[PDB]
């Protein structure tokens, strides 16, 4: 067909119009770059012009920094089944989220700028609740997978990135306070439906490529759909990840309070629950093992299956590392 | 069956016939006197096409008697009206209508 | 009948056992393991118990001789009563961790689900029997949770209440017919005073959260107030009810009350039917799942639309149903369209019947055009 | 008495007040036809007179607004605001015309933005219908749910615009005075009915481009400037009006979301034009090279030589500057590609002083200003200012999840997309009230127009991106919803809505493809459905996995645990809707098993060949759940499968247990045709279960145990046997009467096809004697028997094309296939 197909030039108008669209903002829509989370933020943190009475109410006004998190807070406090997704939640956290990392020898004075200009940039956030907002959704998404975690849990960890000493206390206190037993119900729930490797679905994605199949409007050559074998790592890893920065800096305090519930009614173990993640991965990696047995040379997307499986295997072993240092 | 008593006469020599239009503002009432329609409320004059049927029986024959310019009341019995299925939620069923008709032109 | 049942049955109250143990001084010391201790069933008030003829069943607690009825809790399944500490004890077992497992200390048997599984727990959920087993299986070992005591308080409070409405009920039956015209009444006195009582305490212990009060701890009463309702619901208190009210309306008026249960009882009358009316309204204020059940028996409550001596009680018991079920709107008919407007024209100008018409229209925003074209029938073109 | 009394009489104000909430609930969603009936009760002239009347109470002024907008306005707004959401731009020269800034002299990079709202929209829209009340008309002659669907009742759009405007200026001037006596009695009941009809005719796109210049000036007098009169904006207004302003901000925001696609859609236009014209150039040109080039050439001919999408994916790809030698076009055309980048940059606020100078400067101080002058307390309110904070800011990424759904179409083919979208918007009308018989007529005329349309061909991705299937699912997995355990109502609806779908699935791959993903939202939905004749929730998923290689791999094993499942349920309990007809009573649910079979074996046979996964997996759980297979095929206190045929035949052809004999009801079930056709798909998924024969010759482990399982399932001798069977065949006689079975109560040649089948595939035919003792019972008396029914008679019949159908397609390539 290609060497007598139709050019360019005869499609009609409106069609390559369409082309032309698709085209345009996959190339420069999506690969344009625009930082606005530092300007968002910025004019969101101050409260100016109000301070002419000099009243000593303790309250004051909240800035519109702390009325948003304070109305994300109450449409998750509130009474509802199911977690709808909110688009603009989802926005908000992802700007909150990119808004505090901002991220050949450093010299050690110059690298303690860095740093505390992020615990700065953090506390921008959680002395404005951020922390127990962040707690409050992990509680009522009930353990059900999706971008609405996804990004509570991102929104977590860069907050929590360099293992906070004061959003650690915070998180704690309210933990223990609340007493609720919704968060680790849901956090369990949650790392029981983290996925492992699987052979079946590995072997029907080969065989899927071994189709190749093309579509109409022009071809897609090789397309990099869905990869339908550890879809969700991305979301397990930084699920760990949010754990084990919860323990960073040998927090014994809350190391405790993984392992048991004082407070809480029902005690649920953490650290039983990753070691029962940790066999699930390693028996998926050890069932792959036996499948690349016979053959001699492992091809690229067991390459890629390999890369990913490992590190979040890596983010476990961290994990269960930050369980008990100290000791 | 239709009662028809003339308020202010009119022309009394053009009568409307099969072909034009006619053109009213009428005033439609229950037979307790609580007003149900009317035109001039809307402010528009009702142009319905005479022959076709597309009115109700009563006030289409009530119509052909009288003239030019002039203000009618009808007296419409269901029968001639909606009758036993009525119209829903504005007209009780069973009931006889009456309308302050004035055909004010013929197009 | 004792089951392993699983699933959302044991949220409920059916599941709460209290540990009764032998020793009335230091009843409440630190559990030991193998010491002899009773088992009770908080919502039914009965004892486990190994009787000849069933095995392993709930008794009675008159007949509970500690005999059939003593329970130990051990740690493994060797073959082992201690001396009583006059102290706080030694603490042994605890709560969510250390496997017990229950030997009946006077046979010596183990509790164990029941292997056998008929053609109903084919395709239904096992609910896999508790016997006690000679020896017992391997995994029958036991954790210990521990209940909120909003739920043991609400679970007592149902065994107490419905004690107090059954022999209501039959008080109230056993003068259904026989007129006493002048005489004294038919048999034991009603237990008017007590059942006054408990429903004034169930409609406060019911009453919803102010609206003054602070988003976060409002909606933590919101959920004790619905895990209240549904608690009573499900153990029956709903039903209970019910009855009460279904007895209670077969007489036209109070004097007529009177000549079947005495003039003492006629002025109580009109008060017990509107408190029991707020108690069910109550009851299933917010609940999808309570109103929900009046779906079926939605004709009880319109019929009794037209009944002067409780008519707001019944009117905010129809607008309760209506304002939170859907499914409620399905069943709506022509007769209960006519029924809802008499009230307009029978009790005057009430612009709550107004605001259950509004209900009756659109509900969780999805519109129900039957009831529209009915309402638009029936109440617009009289004009009157 | 007079109505300015209720401002003392409180007693009748609630009463009256809650009455007109009444007036809104009956009108409530679309119900035009109650719409209709309202008129006769409030008149246009008592609701404009009460419009007017600034003595009126507070809540007897906003529900006279609000019953005004339910009667006439609100149906027509909500079916645009769901069309607002879609940006389908023709291709015509006012199209053309249409640019990202005015034509002015400010700047280069970027002029002065246009006034939001103010220019030209070309993006379709369908117009507004509305019908004037006349009451006096006779009643249709056409009875309920086939009369054609109301429209809203008409009013005069041009005068109720010029009074909305008059009366949002006196009030604008008299808040400035502050007053002590405020209409209505208080600033929110002198504002926010006023602003909710102003909303309303914004978002029905009454207002003209004047108009909408002066609802600019008056919400804020100085930003607005095109080249006590205080805007909205510094009125110290309280949190209830604000929510209409953010209402208001909203819609010009959305206004110029629109202008910047519509502006990017032109550019499209003009740009295709000039990169066809070059690449046709540049295409002229390499015919030349090869006087004067080499082996290169086929880089350059790489282009024409790939299919077009991936070719404007290369012509586009310079943007970082660093990949431009392999950009063939010219610096002048590269250059002004660039330059609508910069300006639709500059217009989105990316990089090119108290003024505000434009909306979105505007809305962020504003929004800003609200926030930290007071402890807002509406968390809608708050919902909707901190979203146009987020729009304003992130300018680019609402215009990025802005163009998929943004499409551009022939100027040729507009008049058939309004019937399109008017189709739509009924069907769109349909998720937000409970189904009748009204709406059920309403919408399979709506749906046959879409068929009946032919764009609905042409533009596949169009209706993906309109999203019609979804809407189609939504209506569809309500009424399933609707009396789920005892019956299903209006199934006449249900079954046009999954024709529909399964036309929508054949359309193309994309279509099937985007249908796949709701595979378990369809079965889960699927389990009550089956009673239904016709087109059922099942046959839609059927269809959406219908011949496809990559999504049968792609099917969850989850899936065909539901079904199977589902399938167990079926061999395992009786259908009660077959109990309720007085049909005798059997323990298993054949038509049900059956109909989740024939899915069972569209899921495992895609284009001839067996899908090995699917296959393994099938019959992985159809051993482990045993009474999948039914009665039969039990082991303990179950006969064989034989048994089952012969006992099933009998059944058949004795009434008084077929049925309960009292089609006769033009769908009847058939117990004797249902347990054998039950059977047939069981051994023909089996079939289609076993292995490829290449698998065996390879001698691989699993096929080799997967066919060992088949093998001992069914016998080898039961099959024969059943081939062997008789069939009723027609006889001629009776003065020429050509007698005929009951094919729907029988034993039919599609049964024997598929125990053939399973013969050829598991069994298969290796020795001349056996192949010859399957031919002398099976076979030669069927080619005899259809020998016979071969004539000036009996060809044409309905069994004769069976034995035609059964023959050709299964005995005969078997018997071509062991010819040796």
């Amino acid at each position: 067909a290609c060497f007598r197909m139709t050019p360019l030039y005869n499609l009609p108008t409106h069609r390559a119009c369409n082309m032309f669209l698709e085209s345009y903002k996959a190339a420069w829509i999506l690969t344009e770059d625009h930082s606005f989370e530092d300007r968002m933020i910025d004019d969101l943190s101050k409260a100016g012009e109000q301070e002419e009475e000099e009243e000593e109410v303790e309250e004051k006004k909240p800035d519109p920094l702390h009325q948003l998190v304070l109305h994300f807070s109450r449409t998750a406090l509130t009474e509802k089944s199911k977690l709808d997704e909110d688009y603009l939640y989802m926005a908000y956290a992802d700007i909150m989220a990119k808004s505090c990392h901002l991220e050949v020898e450093v010299s050690f004075e110059e690298k303690e700028m860095e740093k505390q200009r992020l615990l700065y940039q953090q506390s921008r956030l959680h002395t404005r609740g951020a922390a127990e907002m962040v707690l409050q959704m992990i509680s009522a998404c009930k353990g059900e997978t999706g971008a609405m975690v996804s990004s509570t849990l991102k929104l977590g960890i860069s907050i929590l990135n360099g293992g906070n000493a004061e959003v650690q206390q915070k998180m704690l206190d309210y933990l223990k306070d609340k007493k609720e037993v919704g968060f680790f119900q849901s956090i369990q729930a949650l790392m029981q439906t983290c996925s492992v490797l699987d052979l079946n679905a590995f072997e029907r994605q080969n065989k899927a490529e071994g189709l190749g199949m093309v579509n109409e409007d022009g071809t897609v050559i090789n397309r990099q759909n869905g990869e339908k074998v550890m879809a969700d790592d991305e979301f397990t890893q930084d699920l760990f990840r949010f754990l084990q920065l919860l323990c960073e800096g040998h927090n014994n305090d809350f190391q405790n309070y993984l392992r048991t519930q004082t407070g809480n009614t029902t005690t649920i173990n953490i650290i039983i629950c990753t070691v029962d993640y940790l066999l699930r991965l390693q028996e998926s990696i050890s069932d792959f093992y036996w499948y690349y047995s016979g053959k001699d040379v492992i091809e690229e997307q067991g390459k890629r299956n390999f890369s990913k499986a490992m590190s979040v295997a890596k983010q476990v072993f961290n994990s269960l590392t930050e369980y008990i240092q100290g000791p | 069956g239709v009662e028809i008593e003339t308020i202010s006469p009119g022309d009394g020599r053009t009568f409307p016939k099969k072909g034009q239009t006619c053109v009213v503002h009428y005033t439609g009432m229950l037979q307790n006197g609580k007003k149900f329609d009317s035109s001039r409320d809307r402010n528009k004059p009702f142009k319905f096409r005479i022959g076709k049927q597309e009115v109700i029986k009563g006030f289409e024959e009530g119509a052909a008697q009288m003239s030019l310019g002039q203000r009618a009341k009808l007296t419409c019995t269901p029968d001639v009206a909606y009758g036993a299925t009525g119209h829903p939620g504005v007209i009780p069923p069973n009931a006889t209508l009456i309308f302050d008709v004035e055909l004010l032109n013929l197009e | 009948l004792v089951y392993y049942e699983g699933g959302a049955v044991c949220t409920h109250a059916r599941s709460l056992w209290r540990l009764e143990p032998l020793r009335i001084s230091w009843s409440g010391s630190h559990l030991r393991w193998g010491q002899p201790l009773r088992i009770r069933h908080v919502t039914t008030g009965r004892y486990l118990a190994l009787t000849e003829d069933q095995g392993l069943v709930v008794v009675d607690a008159c007949k509970a001789h500690t005999k059939a009825t003593s329970f130990c809790f051990r740690v493994s399944k060797e073959k082992l009563p201690k001396r009583d500490v006059e102290g706080m004890g030694p603490p042994e077992i605890k709560y969510g961790e250390s496997l017990c497992f229950v030997q009946h200390v006077a046979s010596g048997l183990w509790l164990t689900y029941a292997a056998p599984d008929p053609k109903a727990l084919r395709l239904g959920v096992l609910k896999k029997k508790a016997i006690l087993h000679q020896e017992g299986h391997m995994d029958d070992a036991l954790f210990l949770t521990r209940c909120q005591q909003e739920e043991s308080q609400a679970a007592r409070m149902i065994h107490s209440t419905a004690g107090l409405y059954n022999q209501f009920i039959k008080g109230l039956d056993s003068f259904s017919g026989k007129p006493r015209g002048s005489g004294p009444p038919a048999g034991p006195a009603l237990p008017i005073e007590a059942v006054i009582l408990s429903l004034q305490d169930l409609i406060g212990y019911f009453e919803p959260p102010s609206e003054e009060l602070q988003h976060e701890e409002k909606q933590s009463k919101l959920r004790s107030l619905r895990n209240r309702q549904s608690l009573f619901q499900e153990e029956g208190m709903l039903s209970l009810v019910l009855n009460c009210i279904d007895r209670l309306n077969v007489y036209t008026t109070a004097a007529h009350f009177a000549e079947y249960a005495g003039e003492e009882a006629a002025e109580s009358w009109k008060e017990i039917v509107n408190l029991l009316y707020e108690l069910l309204a109550s009851l299933i204020r917010g609940n999808r799942a309570n109103c929900a059940l009046f779906s079926t028996n939605l004709d009880w409550v319109v019929s009794k639309l037209d009944r002067l001596e409780a008519s707001s009680g019944i009117l905010e018991v129809l607008y309760c149903v209506l304002i939170e079920s859907p499914e409620v709107l399905n069943i709506i008919q022509e007769n209960h369209i006519k029924s809802i407007i008499s009230l307009l024209d029978k009790h005057g100008r009430n612009h709550k019947v107004l605001d259950v018409l509004c209900s009756l229209c659109v509900c969780n925003g999805v519109a129900v055009r039957s009831n529209q074209d009915l309402i638009t029938e029936n109440l617009l073109p009289g004009r009157e | 008495m007079d109505i300015l009394e209720l401002s003392e009489r409180l007693d009748l104000q609630r009463f009256h007040s809650h009455t007109l909430r009444l007036y809104r609930a009956v009108c409530a969603l679309g119900n035009n036809r109650v719409a209709h009936a309202l008129c006769s009760h409030v008149d246009q002239a008592q609701l404009l007179h009460a419009l007017e009347d600034a003595h009126l109470p507070g809540p007897l002024r906003a529900g006279y607004y609000d019953l005004l907008i339910s009667i006439h306005l609100e149906s027509a707004c909500r079916s645009r605001r769901s069309m607002l959401s879609e940006y389908i731009v023709p291709l015509t020269p006012e199209t053309r015309a249409i640019t990202l800034f005015p034509p002015g002299r400010k700047g280069g990079n970027a002029r002065r933005h246009g006034l939001p709202g103010v220019g030209v929209t070309t993006s379709l829209r369908p117009p507004h219908h509305f019908s004037p009340p006349c009451f006096v008309a006779a009643l249709p002659a056409a009875g309920v749910a086939e009369a054609p669907a109301r429209l809203s009742p008409a009013i005069p759009l041009e005068a109720l615009r010029d009074k909305a405007l008059r009366m949002l200026g006196e009030a604008v001037r008299d808040g400035g005075q502050h007053a002590r006596d405020p209409v209505g009695g208080s600033v929110e009941f002198q504002f926010v009915p006023v602003l909710k009809l102003v909303s309303t005719l914004l978002v029905m796109g009454i207002f003209g481009d004047e108009d909408v210049k002066q609802i600019l000036k008056m919400i804020e007098p100085e930003v607005f400037t095109e080249e006590l009169e205080e805007g909205l904006l510094q009125m110290k207004l309280p949190e209830s009006v604000k929510l209409q302003m953010c209402n208001l901000l909203e819609y010009f925001c959305d206004q110029e979301l629109q202008h910047r696609v519509e502006s990017l859609a032109a550019f499209a236009e003009r740009y295709v034009d000039k990169l066809q014209a070059n690449q046709r150039s540049r295409y002229a040109l390499l015919m030349r090279a090869f006087t004067m080039s080499a082996a290169e050439t086929a880089r350059r001919t790489r282009e024409f030589r790939s299919p077009p999408q991936e070719q404007i994916n290369m012509l586009l790809h310079f943007k970082d500057e660093a990949d431009e030698e392999d950009c063939p076009l010219p610096e002048d055309i590269r250059q002004d590609l660039q330059d609508f980048h910069q300006d639709l940059l500059a217009h989105c606020g990316i990089q090119l002083e108290k003024k505000p100078q434009s909306l979105q400067e505007l809305v962020s101080h504003m929004v800003v200003r609200w926030a930290q002058e007071d402890y807002v307390q509406s968390p809608e309110l708050v919902r909707a200012m901190f979203s146009l904070l987020h729009r304003q800011y992130d300018g680019l990424g609402e215009l990025l999840r802005a163009l998929p759904r943004a499409y551009t179409i022939s100027p040729s083919s507009v008049e058939d997309t309004m019937s399109l979208l008017e189709c739509l918007g009924q069907i769109r009308s349909l998720l937000i009230v409970q189904m009748g018989p009204q709406e059920e007529n309403l919408m399979i005329q709506s749906i046959g127009n879409i068929m009946n349309n032919k764009v609905f061909y042409q533009h596949p991705n169009l209706m993906r991106a309109l999203g019609m299937h979804e809407t189609v699912m939504e209506v569809m997995v309500n009424v399933l919803g609707g009396g789920e355990t005892k019956e299903i109502r209006f199934p006449k609806m249900v079954t046009s809505c999954c024709r529909f779908l399964c036309y929508f699935c054949r359309i193309s791959r994309q279509n099937q493809r985007s249908m796949f993903d709701h595979l378990s939202y369809l079965l889960e939905n699927s389990g009550i459905g089956l009673g239904m004749q016709g087109s059922t929730p099942l046959d839609v998923a059927a269809a959406s996995v219908i011949d496809n290689n990559e999504l049968a791999l792609a099917l969850q094993e989850q899936d065909l645990e539901k079904v199977v499942s589902y399938l167990a349920g079926c061999g395992l309990q009786s259908c009660p809707m077959l109990l309720a007809k007085g049909y005798p009573d059997i323990g298993w649910n054949p038509c049900g098993g059956e109909r989740y079979l024939d899915f069972l074996r569209f899921a495992v046979f895609v284009n001839g060949e067996s899908v090995e996964e699917n296959a393994n997996v099938v019959v992985r759980l159809l051993i482990r759940k045993p009474e999948c297979f039914g009665p039969a095929l039990r082991g303990e206190g179950g006969s064989g499968l034989l048994a089952a045929i012969e006992e099933a035949i009998r059944i058949s052809e004795d009434p008084a247990r077929d049925g309960p004999g009292v089609p006769p009801e033009e769908n009847r079930v058939h117990l004797g045709h249902a347990i054998m056709s039950f059977y047939a798909a069981l051994i023909d998924l089996l079939g289609r279960c076993a292995p490829e024969m290449h698998l065996i010759q390879a001698g691989k482990g699993e096929a080799l145990r997967i066919r060992a399982i088949l093998r001992s399932l069914v016998p080898l001798d039961d099959l024969v046997g059943i081939i062997s069977l008789p069939l009723q065949i027609p006889t001629l006689g009776k003065d020429g009467a050509l007698v005929q079975p009951k094919m729907s109560a029988s034993f039919v040649p599609d049964h024997k096809a598929s125990m053939v089948l399973f013969l050829d595939r598991v069994y298969g035919i290796e020795n001349q004697d056996f192949l010859l003792h399957v031919l002398d019972v099976g076979f030669l008396p069927d080619m005899r028997a259809a020998a016979s029914l071969d004539t000036a008679t009996f060809s044409t019949t309905e069994m004769a094309l069976a034995l035609n159908r059964y023959l050709c397609l299964a005995v005969l390539p078997l018997i071509t296939k062991c010819a040796p």
